[PDB]
RNA sequence: GCCUAAGACAGCGGGGAGGUUGGCUUAGAAGCAGCCAUCCUUUAAAGAGUGCGUAACAGCUCACCCGUCGAGGC
């Protein structure tokens, strides 16, 4: 349900950091 | 620079996230821009997975869209008009296709396949059905495969 | 004489006897998809079969006696490396150009070296700060952060023809996405009409 | 006794591919959480994958082939 850079269907993932 | 990005999206249903999302936003392009026009070129294609290439320049602003050819498992479900296939392949039918049907699929994917002959493109496609619980000509596909080789059908070709 | 080997030599001999020009090609280091692409494109112009080098050599020597042809026994001398039989009607020189056309650029990795010059071209490389700067350290690629993004200082020469590319000078070039050397079917030697043509001779151009 | 100079064991180097992210399931599930299937193609060969690994991909590895080595292996 949440994170940064971490999934495939909902909306979180990855990037800068 | 120019970077090309391919993702497979649900045709017509493309959203701002993720799959398309983590794949472009690093290209410094606006997100919906490359979404509207996808659901444009995939209208006909509603509900199915399709490859989409987005040719972006990161420099000066611009993108472009190449709609590709859906995977094989996809093309199979809309000759069957289905959405989800078997949970236990070979333990349940879902799931029936006629040999002329499979042929029509084979010509669509043959140009991305290794097979240089129609009959081999078809044997490929039949293999994919063996994974899905689909049958062809009312029998296991592993069998139709044997038969094409045994020279049973043969009229459907050349 | 494992039965498969006798039929193998038989199959090779067939190919050799079957066309006027017989070539040994090195197939090594060509990744499969490229090889599939190439087999596909030249499919009706040539036949190409990979086998063990020892069997390609019998097949050549035996074929030579059946045909009473001493100089395609001599072709076995060139069977080396990733060797494969290729037989066709194209004169050798056309074959050479056909195969040169179809090569492809690939990353250089650790311990080989320079077919030509490599090189790094400058501006932004795309990456955020990190270990990658403390990677253009060693190599003598001058580097710093410009606009919050990794960038090299220069259009340099790190190498030149004839001396060694470091193991990790190479995997830098790979992450930079740089492809200095060509790979593909590489001709070891080509027999036609009582002559063995070697890569030297097949190369020559118009001056 | 069988395999082995038409190349043993071990090491090292390269290849290890395409349909395809197989179906399902799942936020994700791409060879490698789990369930089911496990075919076909280019092939010298290459599992719908042996183990690491990753959120998932990626990457590393292994089977398998070729090379190198050169006398042993069950
Ligand atoms: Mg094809
Ligand atoms: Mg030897
Ligand atoms: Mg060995
Ligand atoms: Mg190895
Ligand atoms: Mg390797
Ligand atoms: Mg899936
Ligand atoms: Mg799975
Ligand atoms: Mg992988
Ligand atoms: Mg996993
Ligand atoms: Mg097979
Ligand atoms: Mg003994
Ligand atoms: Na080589
Ligand atoms: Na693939
Ligand atoms: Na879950
Ligand atoms: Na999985």
């Amino acid at each position: 349900i949440a994170s940064a850079s971490c999934t495939t269907x909902i909306c979180t993932c990855s990037c800068s950091s | 620079a120019k970077e090309v990005v391919e993702v497979l999206v649900t045709g017509g249903r493309a959203t701002a996230g993720p799959p398309l999302g983590p794949a472009i936003g690093p290209l410094g392009v606006n997100v919906m821009q490359v979404v509207k026009e996808i659901n444009e070129k995939t209208k006909d294609y509603e509900g199915m997975q399709v490859p989409v290439k987005v040719i972006v320049d990161t420099e000066t602003r611009k993108f472009e869209i190449e709609v590709g050819i859906p995977p094989t498992t996809a093309l199979i479900k809309k000759e069957l008009g289905i959405e989800t296939a078997a949970h236990e392949p070979r333990h349940e039918v879902v799931g029936n296709l006629t040999l002329e049907q499979v042929i029509k699929i084979a010509k669509m994917k043959k140009d991305a396949m290794l097979s240089y002959t129609l009959k081999n493109a078809v044997k490929e496609v039949l293999g994919t059905c063996g994974s899905m619980g689909v049958t062809v000509e009312g029998k296991d596909p592993k069998e139709v495969q044997k038969e094409i080789d045994a020279g049973v059908y043969d009229e459907y070709f050349k | 004489m494992a039965p498969w080997k006798i039929e193998e030599v038989k199959t090779l001999k067939g190919l050799i006897k079957s066309k006027p020009v017989v070539a040994i090609v090195d197939m090594m280091d060509v990744p499969a998809p490229q090889l599939q692409e190439i087999r596909d494109k030249i499919r009706d112009k040539v036949k190409l079969r990979m086998s063990r080098n020892t069997l390609i050599i019998r097949a050549l020597k035996e074929a030579a006696e059946e045909l009473n042809n001493p100089k395609l026994a001599e072709l076995a001398n060139y069977v080396e490396r990733g060797a494969a039989i290729l037989v066709t009607d194209m004169n050798p020189f056309k074959l050479y150009k056909l195969l040169e056309e179809n090569k492809s650029p690939a990353p250089v990795r650790g311990g080989q070296i320079a077919p030509c010059d490599i090189k790094v071209e400058k501006g932004s490389t795309g990456m955020p700060p990190g270990p990658f700067l403390g990677e253009l350290k060693s190599v003598g690629i001058p580097a710093a952060i410009e606009k919050g993004k990794i960038a090299i200082k220069e259009d340099k020469v790190v190498v030149k023809k004839g001396e060694v590319v470091s193991p990790k000078l190479a995997a830098v070039l790979d992450r930079l996405g740089i492809k200095p050397i060509k790979v593909g079917l590489n001709i070891l030697a080509v027999y036609e009409d009582g002559i063995i043509y070697t890569p030297d001779v097949l190369k020559v151009d118009e001056e």
